[PDB]
């Protein structure tokens, strides 16, 4: 359900 | 913060936001 | 949030999503209170009946949103945990006593139309406004309804309530650094906090320096806008020699 989020962050 | 409770959309433009009145009129 | 309405952009320029890195799901909210730290409920982070235990790694802070699930690029900013704090005192045995932690930021978020910190209450601010019928705010993305989710920040305005309407409604035993709020079944009007909005901000904005602050965390309620029942919020201005004392200490 949630948008992906840049990569960068994880 | 020295600013932060101000908030750039509202309080620091001078807008209000369509229920802070309901708060105003309860504190008595 | 029951019962309440869509949020205004920038109405609420600290509320802060805690983000669960997988699965990806929103955990809670909290509270922007400076550059580099945040506030948020205790219970969200540390759980021990229900095997919750987050560490810092296994979320992020995403600021400055609205919509819910939408990653709002140019807009909001994602943030990584330092450091989690618990209360020493937090009573997750029996009844989240000292419902309250903080979380330092790696690194200082930018402030920006979307992105602000709200002012913590000092003894006389809480003196003067958490008083019986006065009212607050309550923000975040949790449930609708008890038995589903909004598309963006939702917001809804509760009267604080008697403490002894509070005590009379609940078995749990409720202490001093706790207050209840919400109507009352008379009142007709309705709203609560409902799953998902645990450690968000509760707010008032006082009439005498016309600023925003923080006067409780959401904390917990039996149900989500109950007839006869009511929501429980932290007294962040009872636990601010405990916040004082972190920031003080590590920055
Ligand atoms: C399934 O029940 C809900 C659990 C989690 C919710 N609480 C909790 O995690 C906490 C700790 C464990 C029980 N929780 C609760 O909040 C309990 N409410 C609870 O169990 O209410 C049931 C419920 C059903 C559907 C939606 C929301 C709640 C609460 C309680 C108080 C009186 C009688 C029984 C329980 C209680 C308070 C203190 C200590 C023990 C129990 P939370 O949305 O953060 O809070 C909200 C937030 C807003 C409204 C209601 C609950 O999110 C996780």
């Amino acid at each position: 359900d949630f948008e992906e989020i840049p990569e960068e962050y994880l | 913060e020295a600013d932060c409770g101000l908030r750039p959309l509202f309080e620091k433009k001078s807008l209000e936001d369509k229920t802070e009145r309901e708060l105003l009129e309860s504190y008595i | 949030i029951v019962e309440g309405s869509d949020a205004e952009i920038g109405m609420s320029p600290w509320q802060v999503m805690l983000f669960r890195k997988s699965p990806q799901e929103l955990l809670c909210g909290a509270s922007l209170i400076s550059d580099r730290w945040v506030l948020t409920a205790a219970h969200c982070l540390l759980y021990p009946p229900w095997d919750k235990n987050f560490t810092e790694n296994d979320l992020l802070v995403r600021i400055g949103k609205h919509s819910r699930t939408r990653y709002e690029r140019n807009i909001e900013k994602i943030s990584m945990l330092e450091k989690i704090y618990i209360h020493p005192r937090y009573n997750w045995r029996e009844n989240l006593d000292r419902d309250i932690a903080l979380m330092k930021l790696k690194k200082p978020v930018a402030f920006s139309d979307y992105i602000h910190p709200v002012c913590l209450p000092d003894r006389e601010t809480a003196a003067s406004l958490l008083q019986a019928g006065y009212k607050g705010r309550v923000t975040g993305w949790g449930n609708l309804k008890e038995t589903g989710q909004p598309s963006v920040l939702q917001v809804v305005n509760l009267p604080i309530v008697e403490r002894p309407v509070c005590k009379d409604s609940t078995r749990i035993r409720i202490t001093d650094n706790m207050f209840c709020a919400g109507y009352k079944p008379d009142e007709g009007k309705r709203g609560d906090a409902c799953e998902g909005d645990s450690g968000g901000p509760f707010v008032m904005k006082s009439p005498f320096n016309n600023r925003w602050y923080q006067m409780g965390i959401v904390s917990w309620g039996e149900g989500c806008d109950r007839d006869g029942k009511y929501g429980f919020y932290t007294h962040v201005f009872r636990l601010k020699k405990w916040i004082q004392k972190v920031i003080d200490q590590f920055g």
